[PDB]
DNA sequence: TCATATTATTACGCCAGACAGGG
DNA sequence: CCCTGTCTGGCGTCCTCTCACCTATGA
């Protein structure tokens, strides 16, 4: 399947998170470290050994992702900054999402 | 693709003790070759050898 | 190689392995059904040339 | 055109498992046909219940196979593939058919 | 008295090839030095078959057939012919005819493309066939049944764990 | 999408090493 | 047959950093 931008993002927690609106990518105006996630995406990965939890979690959602295997888009080791302009490109047919 | 270039027949899986077909990831299963794909499970440094 | 474009820019061993290849196998169907005899030189100037 | 044939003795089961396949079909794939319940097959059996003899003491028991015929309309590249690693639950015998 | 040439010409333009000499031929009026042009035939598709469709039917390797005799300027006329490389031979000066002698067996060989013939083949379940059509395409199973009297050879997707036994023809899938 | 298979520029500077030509 | 122009191959500095750009065809 196609990947997510959005910042239900396995492996991480409110630390990682603060710094991330609603739907992944970094505010305008955050200064951030070396390091940080600058934009949340997360890649398919699969249920292989679909066990009975993992069975009745694919038919409660409806979505097949499901931990996923991080790829976000992380600042270069060593650099900080601020962040003044985020630019958002969606090929056409694709879903806008809030941010966009 | 089999048997190109690039094989896994030929030359031996892409991926460790991963057969092709997928049918042996044991511990105590080691040694025995796979019949659908006829990959030998092993390692993928013999695909730098063969 | 992957160039994260969906495509394979490939190296050139593949490359020149691919026109033996191509080469090699067109010469055994052209000696397989009785090409004219100069057709068949003419393959085998190819795949010594490649 | 794929026919899909949903067989299960536990009717709630089945309802799971013909919503979890139409979830499959309707991300990849489109206009995915619905799930058609079919009649469930009845199949009673009488039996005596008594070691030695006592005929009119029995017990009538049955198996409820239920049906479900779910239909995909367009088969696309990723949508038929989608199945092969979707497994579903156990217990329930599907039977996909393509034309 | 018109003998038979070789002419190479960019493997895959050879149609053009073809069109573009005999206009080539009807343009500079040479009409009594050329007989014919013979190009891609012998078609076979992939196995057998008895109906139409199919398509994909190829042998001509990139090399044109000739009815010609040899001057010079007629030599010029076809290496004029555009996409075309030159002739093979024995030599460049004067290049050289194939044969006669295999052109009666190959006649007879000819004659026979559709009189009595497709011999029969076989199969068995094992290890596995291949699906190259249909949604089940670029997909790999085994034949637990196989109906030579239907010419149909069972083959489930054959999913790790429990797949969906279909029907694929012989060409539909590759063994 | 899945096999088909190669043509219309020149403008370094020695320095060895092999080759046909000729007194 | 021993000089001889002439032609063909085979060299031509290490280390590092930034950027862009990547085969056509096709019923």
């Amino acid at each position: 399947g196609p990947e997510e931008i959005t910042a239900d993002i396995p492996n991480v927690g409110e630390a990682a998170l603060s710094k991330l609106d609603e739907s992944g990518i970094v505010y305008i105006g955050a200064e951030v470290t070396g390091g940080d996630i600058l934009v949340g995406k997360v890649t398919p990965k699969g249920e292989t050994q679909l066990t009975p939890e993992e069975k009745l979690l694919r038919a409660i959602f409806g979505e097949k992702a499901s931990d996923v295997k991080d790829s976000s888009l992380r600042v270069p080791n060593g650099v900080s900054g601020t962040v003044i302009d985020v630019q958002v490109f969606t090929r056409d047919g694709v879903e806008k999402d809030k941010r966009a | 693709e089999r048997d190109g270039l690039f094989c896994a027949r030929i030359f031996g899986p892409v991926k460790d003790y991963e057969c092709l077909c997928g049918k042996y990831k044991r511990l105590k299963h080691r040694g025995v070759i796979c019949e659908k794909c006829g990959v030998e499970v092993t390692q993928t440094k013999v695909r730098r050898e063969r | 190689v992957p160039l994260d474009g969906g495509r394979f820019a490939t190296s050139d061993l593949n490359d020149l392995y691919r026109r033996v290849i191509n080469r090699n196998n067109r010469l055994k169907r052209l000696l397989d059904l009785a090409a004219p005899d100069i057709i068949v030189r003419n393959e085998k100037r190819m795949l010594q040339e490649a | 055109r794929i026919r899909i044939r949903l067989k299960a003795f536990d009717h709630r089961l089945i309802d799971q498992a013909t919503a979890e396949i139409v979830e499959t079909a309707k991300r990849t794939g489109a206009q995915v046909r619905g799930p058609i319940p079919l009649p469930t097959r009845k199949e009673r059996f009488t039996v005596l219940i008594s070691p030695h003899v006592n005929k009119d003491a029995r017990d009538q028991y049955e198996i409820r196979t239920h049906l479900r015929l779910v239909d995909i309309v367009e088969p696309t590249e990723k949508t038929v593939d989608a199945l092969m690693r979707l497994d579903l639950a156990a217990g329930v015998d599907v039977q996909i058919s393509l034309g | 008295k018109k003998r038979w040439y070789v002419v190479q010409a960019f493997s895959g333009f050879e149609g053009r090839v073809a069109t573009s000499l005999r206009e080539h031929i009807k343009l500079h009026n040479m009409e009594d030095l050329f007989g014919e042009v013979m190009v891609p035939t012998e078609e076979v598709v992939e196995i057998r078959g008895g109906q139409r469709r199919k398509s994909e039917r190829k042998f001509f390797p990139g090399y044109v057939l000739v009815q010609m005799v040899m001057n010079d300027a007629s030599w010029h006329l076809v290496r004029s012919v555009p996409r075309v490389m030159g002739f093979i031979g024995g030599t460049s000066d004067r290049p050289a005819p194939i044969s006669d002698k295999e052109v009666d067996a190959i006649m007879n060989r000819l004659q026979q493309v559709g009189d009595k013939p497709r011999p029969k083949t076989l199969f068995e379940p094992g290890e596995m066939v291949r699906v190259n059509d249909g949604p089940f395409a670029d997909f790999n199973g085994v034949v637990e049944e196989v109906d030579y009297e239907k010419s149909r050879l069972k083959v489930s997707v054959s999913i790790f764990g429990r797949a969906t036994p279909v029907e694929l023809d012989f060409s539909q899938v590759e063994k």
